[PDB]
């Protein structure tokens, strides 16, 4: 009867790289769900498979937080059945997911006046992910017959590049913070409830 | 490192057809891959965009029109034109993109038209003159595309001015071939434009007088 330590995903001083995503591994506790969404402090709080107020009286086996740090624009992207570099290249959702998601601007917390290049994504990959694939692979990529032999130059290109975020970029090219809340099922005993 | 663009041609309106490109240097399949076409005389419109993860994303000017498909031992990007219309004649281009680093290799291209346009002839009239003179040949009411205007056979290059064809209410292009010379010499020289019109099989040698 311990209460779910979802302050500790959501007020997390520093957030993760979207190519390299985190996954807290929620339970053995209760969560008032509802205390989330009334909080009103969310530019996108959209579920799917599952209604949100409703999301009280229900139980899962395990709930994975998963959150990381993106644009605005490309908070579309973190949906069911998305294209789009980070959709294809650094988190996947299944067309049957049955989560949601939530984001909020974090302009303030998340961008520096000279330039905050601490949060990254994956711009080259030869294929897209599978569902909740995470890819920490730093391997320089290849785009000609000619194999690269970890030298960058012409058809071998390193993977991964920097989100610019100022706090004079345009609202889309601002930094979104995003906490992806994944449930699961019975079959197996539950410990997540309301 | 190339790209080699193939398969432009003449389409009927609503017909359709499909565009090749060709490529060595850089792997199709692993690179993000453009589709960019140019009407005659305007700018560069962006037309289809491809992942190396297989995602593709399409302008609304051709959305459900126009298929982007590729092909990897063949190392050929391809694009497939249904419905075509008249708005969609222009130059085709493939290109790499590399995002950030922009598109650093692009192809000439091949050459789209679209007309319900037959063949014709281009008929040419003379424009007859009356310090310095100026007499012409006016190539009127061809198509398709193009028309070669030399003057004397050759000879006389000084002086000429081939203006770009303009496309007439009909369907039908035209265009004017001029040349200025001293005004004395209407008397001595004879003058004759050179006109040929490969797709009619048409060539003529007409006298300005
Ligand atoms: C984050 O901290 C604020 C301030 O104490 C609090 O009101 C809010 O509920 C916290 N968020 C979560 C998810 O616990």
């Amino acid at each position: 009867t311990n209460l779910c330590p979802f302050g500790e995903v959501f007020n997390a001083t520093r957030f993760a790289s979207v190519y390299a995503w985190n996954r807290k591994r929620i339970s053995n506790c209760v969560a008032d769900y509802s205390v989330l969404y009334n909080s009103a402090s969310f530019s996108t709080f959209k579920c799917y498979g599952v209604s949100p107020t409703k999301l009280n009286d229900l139980c899962f086996t395990n709930v994975y937080a998963d959150s990381f740090v993106i644009r605005g624009d490309e908070v579309r992207q973190i949906a069911p059945g998305q294209t789009g570099k980070i959709a294809d290249y650094n988190y996947k959702l299944p067309d049957d997911f049955t989560g949601c998601v939530i984001a909020w601007n974090s302009n303030n917390l998340d961008s520096k006046v000279g330039g905050n290049y601490n949060y990254l994504y994956r711009l080259f990959r030869k294929s897209n992910l599978k569902p909740f694939e995470r890819d920490i692979s730093t391997e320089i990529y290849q785009a000609g017959s000619t194999p690269c032999n970890g030298v960058e130059g012409f058809n071998c290109y390193f993977p991964l590049q920097s989100y610019g975020f100022q706090p004079t970029n345009g609202v889309g090219y601002q930094p979104y913070r995003v906490v992806v809340l994944s449930f699961e099922l019975l079959h197996a005993p539950a410990t997540v409830c309301g | 490192v190339q790209l080699v663009e193939s398969g432009g041609g003449l389409v009927q309106p609503g017909g359709s057809l499909r565009l090749s490109c060709a490529a060595s240097g850089i792997t199709v399949s692993s690179n993000y891959m453009n589709w960019v076409r140019q009407a005659p005389g305007k700018g560069l419109e962006w037309v289809s965009l491809i992942y190396s993860g297989g995602s593709t994303y399409y302008a609304d000017s051709v959305k459900g029109r126009f298929t982007i498909s590729r092909d990897n031992s063949k190392n050929t990007l391809y694009l497939q034109m249904n419905s075509l219309r008249a708005e969609d004649t222009a130059v085709y281009h493939c290109a790499r993109d590399l995002v950030v680093y922009g598109m650093d290799v692009w192809g000439q291209g091949t050459t789209v038209t679209v007309s319900s346009a037959s063949t014709k002839g281009p008929s040419v009239f003379p424009l007859a003159p009356s310090g310095t003179a100026a007499l012409g040949c006016l190539v009127k009411d061809y198509f398709p595309e193009p028309v070669t205007v030399s003057w004397n056979s050759g000879a006389l290059t000084s002086g000429v001015h081939t203006f770009p064809a303009v496309l007439q209410s009909s369907g039908l292009y035209s265009l004017s071939s001029v040349v200025t010379v001293p005004s004395s010499s209407l008397g001595t020289q004879t003058y004759i434009c050179n006109v040929n019109h490969k797709p009619s099989n048409t060539k003529v040698d007409k006298k300005v007088e």
